[PDB]
């Protein structure tokens, strides 16, 4: 009834970590602010034409 | 006299269909392709986002 | 239905050359993602951690674990891995490569080093591969390779 | 964060003919998935970094 | 009177999950000393004593 | 980079599908098989056909 | 539709081992048939004609 | 009504050749196998903006 458990795949020795997350996005203790989404880019070299 | 023989159990000969007998085989039959499964994520909701 | 079969196997490989030997796989289930390749890895090449290496506070070290891939650690205190103590301590059997991992975990356990993933400086990532007249700053590239396995039939 | 890939035109033409994989989405999918994994891994590593 | 039959045993690739590259881009799928002799990750056996 | 290369134009390599680049081939497509035509027979109306 | 292609050729040979070196094609368009192969030849070996 | 004649425009000397072509596309001697049609490509040099 209280805790959501996320299992760390690549743990080295062993541990458990407990934290808090309120409804407001400021009740985190760590902020992930994506300034720009994943921007795709493409180009070519006009001597081999191979897509990059 | 018109014996089948077999490949020399070498991956090189097996792939190419070369046999020690009379008839040269077409080649191995494809059974499908195997690849790694994309790893999952931690649902990213343990920390607030607040995009910039 | 034929006395010869084959199955292909796709793999994703770091580095620009997916055929060069000694190139770690991308999505290995036990080898965790190298969380510096798209980040600081392109800009700065961290020195590999080794036995008998003095750690300077505020620096980054790297090492490959036999069980969980690649980890980048930050030195919080000046410690020596194995030149102090151990050295000729009594152990029944362990690979000197495998012995290193236990020592690193012990240091990580005692709050000396901490696992850290970093982004990349905005200036450097912008001036990548010769732009503006910069030099010697190649990108990081990924490729895939396809390799096959073949079986035959006994009797 | 940033990544890039480059593939020859011959490789794209050949792969689709023999395996049906366009060798463009595969490279595009791999780069997009690799960066997201690290970002997800980085956030988790920061929590274990700053946890009391 | 006699009988004949033909079968084929082939290992699954990735069974040696621990090595990130194949041997020579082409290898025999039938089991061998190098292919799988304690390296196949799909299986794990444990000995029990004092049962 | 992610290149396909080619087979070394070698008879063994081509049938086995082993290239020199990233991607290994299934095997060359079958273009059919050519038998040898049976030479014709020059009648029998130029000699006796007496049965025994 | 594939980067490589293969063509099969079938031959008919004379006597025992089909792949033994020095064999002879059966239905050769140029070379005449071994008219005594199944007849008197099967009972005795005739001398080989040569100069002098 | 038996031979179809073709002309070598750039004939270095006066000559003629006789050849064969059966009904099926197999018994023809030289095999011409197209793989990829003429694929156009386009690019430009960044330092001088000259199309290629």
């Amino acid at each position: 009834g209280k805790y959501r458990v996320y299992i760390d795949q690549y743990a080295k020795q062993d541990y458990f970590t407990v934290g808090y997350k309120g409804p407001n996005e400021m009740d985190a203790g760590i902020y992930y602010a994506p300034y720009v989404a994943l921007t795709p880019l493409r180009g070519s070299d006009p001597k081999n034409f191979q897509p990059v | 006299a018109e014996i089948g023989g077999d490949h020399g159990y070498n991956a090189t000969n097996i792939a190419a269909g070369q046999t020690s007998g009379a008839v040269t085989q077409i080649g191995p039959a494809v059974m499908g392709m195997v690849r790694r499964a994309i790893p999952n994520l931690i649902a990213f909701d343990i920390c607030g986002v607040q995009p910039m | 239905n034929s006395p010869t079969g084959q199955v292909f196997a796709l793999r994703a490989v770091y580095g620009k050359d997916p055929v060069a030997a000694g190139a770690k796989e991308a999505f290995h289930p036990m080898y965790g993602p190298d969380a510096m390749f798209s980040g600081q890895g392109a800009a700065k090449k961290f020195p590999a951690l080794a036995a008998s290496t003095q750690t300077t506070v505020g620096d980054i070290y790297t090492h490959f674990f036999q069980e969980t891939g690649t980890v980048y650690l930050q030195a919080s205190v000046q410690v020596t891995i194995d030149a102090g103590d151990e050295d000729e301590d009594e152990d029944e059997d362990a690979t000197d490569a495998a012995k290193l991992d236990a020592e690193i975990k012990k240091q990580m356990e005692a709050g000396a080093l901490v696992e850290i993933a970093e982004g990349m400086a905005t200036s450097i990532a912008e001036l990548q591969e010769g732009f503006n007249g910069s030099t010697d700053n190649p990108w990081n590239e990924m490729g895939f390779r396809i390799d096959k396995q073949v079986i035959e039939a006994k009797s | 964060r940033q990544l890039k890939a480059a593939y020859s035109i011959e490789l794209a033409q050949d792969l689709r003919a023999v395996h049906g994989m366009d060798a463009d989405a595969e490279l595009s999918g791999i780069l997009a998935t690799e960066i997201m994994l690290e970002i997800n891994r980085e956030v988790v590593d920061w929590i274990n970094y700053s946890a009391q | 009177m006699g009988f004949k039959t033909r079968y084929g045993i082939g290992i699954n690739p990735f069974a040696e999950s621990a090595a990130q590259a194949p041997a020579s881009r082409i290898q025999s799928g039938m089991p061998s000393i190098l292919n799988s002799l304690g390296k196949n990750a799909y299986f794990r056996r444990v000995y029990v004593k004092g049962i």
